[PDB]
């Protein structure tokens, strides 16, 4: 899934690529 | 009997009035609360309020730091906002580092859930996405559904819907519900054909989040594909401007209004449960007029952010009081934040409860089409976060 | 014709030596560059360097901000680091706001590429992950490959490997090559089975990034699935840790060594193409001396970070000089930064070229096993970022 276990770092920059299992 | 107090609060919101929580729109709400508190605080008390543009971006941090640097280290006693997610994170982190209390009717994302370190001085007075995610979990257990497709628009900028559905994803995950994820940039060139194909390829129950218009298009292509006859159960989240029902959220005075009406028969919209009170009425009006003779038209009932910021004022005052009465000062930021948590009070629209983690409990409603011929939409059910029970309307 | 200029410098790297770019490991290289420089600028010109712990996180921002607020509203003249991605973004943004020049041997993520606004005052002296991506692209055209699998560990914290493969993604996406994505948290129990099976499902070429031991394990399970030996092409990225890209990368003085050795016959490792010169020899000597005298069990030598920071300083002077000519001061950060872009100079290890966007051009090498019997791994091909040519070796 395009979220992963978490995203901890919300409000950082990291918004240029998904994820998935 | 105590010496008068002078409270400095820094309000960080967007000056741009396109957002529902712009300074122009919220300020009236803040001044209403401020007036209503003075006659909990020592007599003669006053509030120094600075309104600074957050630009829903880096500017929030930029002006906060510059103001403190200018003041040679002097800090505000209270920070209100930002609302936008990426703007609140850095401000929240500094407020904590500085022991300054920070309340906001935004910063809805999951990440702010963790307040053990980085975000300890943050109190969210509006219902977080994760709370909205608990409601959906209840809705689902009630229909005994255990799988869902998550379809949302991702800005790669503000990313409201990304954060919205992350709230559902986080809850479904812990619980075990399976979830398929599919995102698109609704701003960029839309491709409603691939959307619907992924939909029908994964799960029969779909949870979506995008502009009201974008959802409408998705529902048309779905209808044109026969997915609305009752083979799919679509959902969309419109927590802050869900007032289209009553006339028909499908209605655009468009030439597709007929299609839409039929398409929306398999669509349900989740929004915030908004309760009224006489006070709310008078508060709504004044705020409305203040805004009106300012240049902006306002939705009859003020939005969650405007209401939330009124309750933030009250909340802060309710904590500062108990802090004072115990010998501490307004400068004991952490101690003030702690007084704002795990407590219930009376907001402008009715009761307000904030859990043990400093996050407000939210109530939601589910709007469904009760008469397909007319196109009548109505709240068929509500959820009460605190009580933790969902119930269809009798 | 000029008074003793005085540069106040702020270096933000981790105190913890767990990082290859820790204050202890880098400080020496900074000091070395400061001698050959204070020995271009007016006589007396001195550099006051403050070495502050970034903690590879929020600390970088806290310290920068507490420093400027405490001592008046005075900003340092130059900022070196942070290296860590999530730590540099906030400092880069502030630097751009305060018109202060920021140079880092890090901040390698793809988002720092856009310097039109927030990251305008950032110049990266080390190869960004995107430069690494352009390298794979050429590696791919060479073999006529057009689809790949990106397998990486995402700890949801520093996310080095995620940002790493994000560099390959960005380039592949803009070019047309399809890519299957797969991620896991090597911080949890490795379901090295679903991985190897998802791999066996997706593509024939696999681009990976995870801890050295993790790639070793993955490569084993794959072996247990007969996935090595010509069927699939496995790549792993090790740009900095000499320990991980040194010959015999398979060997671990363990029981698996025999099996491990056989898997890597299909594995290729990507790393930086380093060049040296006589002068680079003294540098390595003095740096090792300090690091050892600092009780730190000397790693093995100077990595890309230690080297890059040394060249960052000569790069800053080379630009100060030209800004100090055209009639400007050490306070026109924007101007300084523009004088670091689009140019080539002599670093401690050879020609260094920063492109028009303020990013250091990168040269890479591919390490493969050229003797399965023995385990002899040697550079097979080199890619020169400036020229943009990839070429195998004789
Ligand atoms: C450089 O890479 C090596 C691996 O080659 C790292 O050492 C490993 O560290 C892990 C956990 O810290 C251990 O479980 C392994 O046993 C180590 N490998 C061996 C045999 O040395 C090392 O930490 C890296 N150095 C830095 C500064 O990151
Ligand atoms: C970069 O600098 C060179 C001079 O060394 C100049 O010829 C070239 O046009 C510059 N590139 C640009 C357009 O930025
Ligand atoms: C919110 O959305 C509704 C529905 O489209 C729209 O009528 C209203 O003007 C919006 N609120 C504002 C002013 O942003
Ligand atoms: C609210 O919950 C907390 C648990 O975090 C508990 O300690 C507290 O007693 C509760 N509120 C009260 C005082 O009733
Ligand atoms: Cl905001
Ligand atoms: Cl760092």
């Amino acid at each position: 899934s395009c979220f992963g276990g978490r995203m901890d770092r919300i409000g950082a920059q990291s918004g240029l690529g998904c994820n998935s299992f | 009997a105590l010496p008068p107090q002078k409270i400095e609060v820094l309000v960080l919101l967007p000056q741009d009035d396109s957002y529902l929580f712009s300074l122009t729109r919220v300020r009236p709400a803040i001044e209403y609360a401020l007036r209503s508190v003075e006659g909990l605080l020592p007599p003669g008390t006053r509030f120094q309020v600075a309104y600074e543009d957050s630009d829903c971006g880096n500017r929030a941090l930029f002006s906060l730091v510059d103001r403190v640097a200018a003041a040679r280290g002097a800090k505000p006693d209270l920070i209100l906002g930002p609302v936008c997610e990426y703007a609140a994170a850095p401000v929240a982190r500094l407020a904590s580092h500085w022991d300054l209390p920070m309340l906001s009717a935004g910063a809805l994302a999951a990440g702010f859930q963790h307040k053990d370190s980085e975000y300890s001085h943050l109190t969210r007075v509006a219902p977080a996405y994760a709370k909205m995610g608990e409601m959906m979990l209840a809705l689902f257990r009630h229909h005994h559904w255990s799988r869902a497709a998550l379809v949302y628009s991702d800005d790669k900028l503000e990313r409201n819907c990304y954060f919205t559905l992350e709230g559902v994803h986080e809850v479904f995950q812990e619980e075990g519900l399976h979830t398929s994820i599919y995102s698109f940039d609704e701003t960029k060139d839309l491709d409603l054909e691939d959307i619907v194909r992924n939909i029908q390829a994964s799960e029969r129950v779909v949870i979506m989040c995008a502009s009201s218009d974008t959802i409408r298009s998705i529902m048309l292509v779905a209808h044109r594909h026969g997915m609305t006859s009752g083979d799919y159960a679509f959902f969309n989240i419109e927590l802050f401007n869900s007032s289209s029902y009553g006339d028909g959220s499908w209605k655009r005075g468009d030439k597709h209004d007929f299609e839409a009406k039929q398409a929306y028969s398999s669509l349900q919209t989740v929004t915030l449960l908004r309760t009224v009170k006489p006070e709310f009425e008078k508060f709504s009006m004044e705020v409305k007029s203040s805004v009106e003779k300012q240049g902006l038209n306002m939705e009859d009932y003020v939005n969650m952010f405007v209401e939330g910021f009124h309750d933030a004022i009250l909340l802060y005052v309710l904590a500062l009081h108990e802090v004072l009465r115990a010998g501490y000062s307004k400068k004991d930021g952490g101690k003030i934040i702690q007084q704002t948590w795990n407590r219930t009070f009376e907001g402008i629209a009715g009761q307000v409860s904030i859990d043990a983690n400093g996050d407000r409990y939210g109530d939601f409603s589910v709007i469904a089409m009760t008469d397909v011929e007319a196109g009548t939409q109505e709240v068929i059910g509500d959820y009460f976060g605190k009580e933790g029970r969902f119930e269809m309307r009798p």
